[PDB]
């Protein structure tokens, strides 16, 4: 069996959310072995802490980023980056706070 | 009450130019989320060959005949009082030689 480099499938270019609300963005991907998922904003990794507002759920072919109680300072350019033993991929989405 | 989320995420479609293409997703949240579809940063409007059939949680984007000017990344945006959820899928349209 053969490795497959990670490949992000569709990620939106721009998304918007009202202050104080929950935002969810889901993104599919492929790659073998299963790629490690990193979400980052302004070049700085997002840490999925169970005691906080940022939560990341990853499966074999899906990542979901959930931001609860969205603050004005949560806005910015978010990068999803994937890595396995055969390569990497990245895509950015611009998250706007209303 | 409960923000939007995807029970079933929209999958990529690869189609021959002139043939039918559909994206399907299943969206949960309370109250039931309103769903709209976007391309090129703009909300898509229904047309002669683009429609947006929905049956409860099941929301779809249907191109009766998919042409090369329809290829690209479609975004599904679900919305209710608690929040918004976004998911994308590529429609690829293949032109015969």
């Amino acid at each position: 069996s053969r490795g497959i480099p990670p490949k992000i499938e569709a990620l939106p270019s721009d998304i918007s959310i009202d202050e104080g609300k929950v935002l969810t963005v889901a993104c599919a991907f492929t790659g073998e072995p299963t790629p490690e998922v990193t979400w980052s904003c302004g070049g700085r990794k997002i840490h999925s802490q169970e005691q906080g507002r940022f939560h990341i759920e990853n499966t074999d072919d899906l990542t979901t980023l959930i931001i609860m109680d969205v603050q004005k300072q949560d806005g910015g350019l978010y990068t999803l980056s994937l890595g396995n033993e055969f390569g990497s991929d990245s895509a950015t989405v611009n998250i706007h706070i209303r | 009450g409960s923000p939007p989320c995807f029970l079933r995420f929209p999958r990529p479609v690869r189609v021959v130019s002139g043939a039918e293409a559909e994206l399907k997703c299943v969206v949960l949240g309370e109250p039931p989320p309103v769903v709209v579809w976007e391309k090129g940063g703009q909300q898509l409007a229904a047309s002669e060959r683009l429609s947006f059939p929905a049956d409860g949680a099941e929301h779809g984007l249907l191109l009766t005949a998919a042409l090369p000017t329809d290829a690209g990344v479609y975004v599904c945006r679900a919305r209710n009082a608690a929040g918004e959820a976004y998911a994308a899928a590529a429609v690829t349209v293949l032109e015969p030689p």
